[PDB]
């Protein structure tokens, strides 16, 4: 029965301040409280300022301890909907502790985004209009909805701006990835919220009758198993509103193959395979060996560097060159490694000549591309 | 003809030969399984909706294929395996090419908007990670003045992940607009009349400098082209091209129009080397800010020459105390009170005077040149308030006096 009342209260919160800006903007086209505030909300919300920066991790950290309590809310009891006394659950009272902060911290941006019809319809807006009222009606009515709670999913979202603003992820393939691994772990955990509500709550035109009882974790499962196109159906969506949703859904994650898995298994296979450094024990000698390095270079070069002919002296050789070893290659040191390494870098690198030991390599020798487009470039 | 563009035709006939076909493959699916085969008398059927027509339609066509709803007349069957031949066929455009074309739009489009307090300058030219914090790190230095500038970047191409991550730290006082200073429209955009300056920035190690000088003119004329009054500083990457620029109707140097030549500069510094040894790496230090960091790890002669490269050139209006004092005996007081080196002095038409002798003397307000640790300490020299308050060793004191 009383459901609507939760969600009201967030359109409510919604319509009333949008109308409020509307009205502002028609009277002004009729016709420290300044710009100060503009300027010292936005180093706020952006770190540049210490207490900013304080500020924002927090926000972050308390995002995810109200989506752990939204989690806990999930996995435990049965129905959407229960008429629990308002007191008695710590984790509600909790959950309300944040709640209040998200809602200070939202006027904060307000001021920053400079009181604006584009801001009161950006997404975050719409995650707070909808978390924050139904948790004050929940101190009102004595009662609980889990009630798109899970939109707090969106605002773990703010990882890529917080490790950008803190500055940690220096390089533009990190800030790519971790960038894509977070819109993708957000939005498949926003998706099987709003799915297990939809199937849970029943379809409204068969008044609520028609309802299929998911856990989060099997919704969760259903969205991994659709989103890459497997489709078991041992879990599969029966109310009206849910089947739409996952019709909706497949159009958006078949869009959403452009990119994610393919591209962050691409940035995470670009690592370097050579990197490291040699070890030099005591008693081995070593010879650093870079310029031109190829399977028919390296092949002619150990074949009479190592020949059984030559005397029973024991150096390692260790390659340096500034790429990855083809196959063959890769097979001629496994067969030699008891007295053969090779290492990414360039003798025009001082961290790689450090990587390779060179003060304490017994000589260097640089082989010459014979085959080159021009000798003079070459030497 | 209300679909202008191009990819907007391709769009709209993709969308509505998908969502045709679609709709009209549920009706015949629907038809097929809710009549029954013909074969066995109509007896096989298999009562769907329409909408459970296009569901099972669209977890078929993604190739989900759940089988909660799923085919079982013969002809229905059939026309699911016809069916699926077309829209693996299919996959080629559709789909990607949509997503594609939908993700093509332009990202930093739309105008700046100018407070009326707020000053800016609008920056082209060479944009790029390095280009930009090279730009900035000097620009908004911790050392330079308190003043509040907005940097607006205009150009025509998207900014790479870690310029988007430089931008997203500095939003506070930079935006970047795609465009290009060669269209009037994007000049309207970034508020270019309002602007207090245009700063237009060279490729140094483009593969022609010539090129990159004529491109550079260009941006210069369509500039001016806009609005006159605009202060336009430019970087040129050879001294043979500045002429050109003398010659645009409205170079006004005494506007505040300039050009810095990196090779007039360069090879200039290197010939007062040459009388001077050293001098190159004295200059070049004095134009650059940053402030001094002592550390360990750091032998006695680097922490001597950080010091030094601590120091900058600034400017500032000499207080009333310095009135008919000689250069000389100025120079003397700003040495040894106030711990700050004066170099020179403007002299009122107008003219500039370095290390002028005991002939010349300092008129009210005028304004001096000096080498200092930051715009901090300059100030010292404007508020110094002669015997009348400024008497005690530590120079942090001085402060603005009561009279
Ligand atoms: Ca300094």
């Amino acid at each position: 029965r009383q459901w609507y009342s939760f969600l009201a209260s967030s359109l409510v919160t919604f319509g009333s301040g949008l109308v409020v800006i509307i009205i502002y903007r028609i009277v002004l086209w009729l016709c420290g409280w300044m710009t100060e505030a503009k300027d010292w909300a936005g180093e706020l919300i952006s770190g540049q300022t210490t207490t900013g920066r304080i500020l924002v991790g927090l926000v972050f950290l308390l995002s995810i301890a109200s989506l752990i309590i939204y989690f806990i809310d999930a996995s435990t009891n049965t129905s959407v909907e229960t008429c629990l006394p308002w007191s008695s659950s710590t984790t509600q009272q909790v959950d309300l502790a944040f709640n209040v902060f998200f809602m200070i911290y939202f006027f904060i941006r307000f001021v920053a985004a400079n009181d604006k019809l584009w801001f009161w319809v950006e997404l975050f807006s719409f995650v707070d209009y909808f978390t924050i009222p139904p948790s004050f009606v929940a101190i009102y009515l004595d009662r609980n909805w889990l009630g798109l709670r899970f939109l707090r999913a969106l605002r773990l979202m703010s990882i890529p701006d917080i490790l950008t603003y803190l500055n940690v992820l220096k390089t533009s393939t990190l800030i790519r990835l971790v960038q894509l691994v977070v819109s993708f772990v957000s939005l498949w955990l926003t998706a099987a919220g709003f799915l297990h509500l939809l199937e849970n709550s029943g379809d409204p035109f068969f008044d609520f009758g028609n309802a299929q009882h998911l856990t989060y974790w099997e919704c969760l499962y259903f969205l991994m198993v659709t989103m890459s196109t497997v489709g078991f159906g041992d879990i599969f969506a029966t109310t009206v509103l849910g089947r739409t949703f996952v019709v909706i859904f497949i159009m958006i994650f078949i869009g959403l193959a452009a990119s994610f898995i393919p591209e962050i298994a691409e940035i995470l296979g670009k690592r370097q395979k050579y990197g490291g450094s040699y070890k030099k024990e005591r008693g081995k000698r070593h010879v650093v060996v870079c310029g031109y390095i190829t399977f028919d270079s390296v092949s002619n070069f150990l074949k009479d560097f190592l020949h059984k002919d030559r005397e029973d002296v024991d150096v390692e050789i260790v390659f340096l060159h500034k790429g990855l070893p083809g196959l063959e290659l890769e097979g001629l040191l496994k067969r030699h490694f008891t007295q053969v390494e090779y290492f990414w870098g360039s003798v025009m690198d001082a961290n790689d000549l450090e990587r390779v030991k060179i003060q304490e390599a017994d000589a260097c020798l640089v082989l010459a591309n014979k085959y080159c487009q021009d000798p003079d470039q070459e030497d | 003809n209300v679909l202008k563009t191009s990819t907007l035709i391709r769009l709209v006939q993709l969308v509505v030969s998908f969502v045709s076909l679609w709709l009209t493959a549920a009706g015949f699916l629907h038809l097929l399984e809710n009549s029954g085969d013909p074969f066995f008398d109509f007896g096989n059927a298999q009562h769907l909706t329409y909408w459970e027509c296009l569901y099972f339609l669209m977890v078929t066509m993604s190739t989900v294929g759940f089988g909660d709803i799923f085919a079982t007349t013969v002809l229905g069957r059939t026309f699911v395996v016809i069916f699926i031949m077309i829209f693996i066929g299919l996959a080629a455009s559709f789909i990607p090419e949509i997503a594609e074309i939908l993700g093509k739009r332009q990202k930093y489009g739309g105008s700046y908007k100018k407070e009326r307090g707020k000053r800016h300058v609008v920056v082209c030219g060479y944009i790029t990670f390095d280009s930009v914090s090279n730009f900035l790190k000097d620009f908004l230095h911790k050392d330079r003045e308190d003043v509040d500038v907005e940097i607006v970047f205009l150009h025509k191409g998207l900014p790479g992940l870690e310029l988007e991550g430089l931008l997203k730290r500095h939003f506070t006082q930079v935006e970047y607009f795609w465009g290009s200073v060669m269209d009037a429209n994007d000049l309207e955009r970034v508020k270019i009349q309002e602007a207090d300056a245009c700063l237009v920035l060279a490729n140094k190690y483009c593969q022609d400098p010539d090129q990159e000088d004529a491109a550079n003119i260009m941006r210069v004329i369509s500039i001016k082209n806009y609005h006159s009054d605009i202060k336009v500083i430019v970087q040129l990457l050879q001294y043979h091209n500045k002429a050109y620029l003398l010659n645009i109707p409205s170079w006004d140097w005494k506007r505040g129009d300039d050009a810095v030549c990196v090779a007039e500069l360069k090879l200039g510094f290197i010939a007062q080397s040459c009388l001077a040894p050293g001098f190159s790496t004295l200059m070049a230090n004095l134009f650059t800010m940053r402030s001094y960091k002592p550390t360990p790890e750091m032998s006695q002669w680097q922490t001597d020459y950080m010091r030094g490269t601590g120091m900058e050139m600034y400017t500032e209006y000499l207080s009333s105390a310095f009135n008919a004092l000689t250069f000389p005996e100025a120079a003397e007081l700003c040495f040894s009170k106030l711990k700050l080196l004066l170099l020179a002095i403007e002299v009122r038409e107008s003219t500039l005077a370095i290390n002028p002798g005991p002939k010349v003397k300092i008129e009210n307000a005028t304004q001096g040149f000096f080498i200092a640790e930051s715009a901090e300490e300059v100030k010292r020299a404007f508020y110094y308030c002669k015997n009348c308050h400024a008497n005690v060793s530590d120079v942090r004191q001085i402060k603005k006096c009561k009279c």
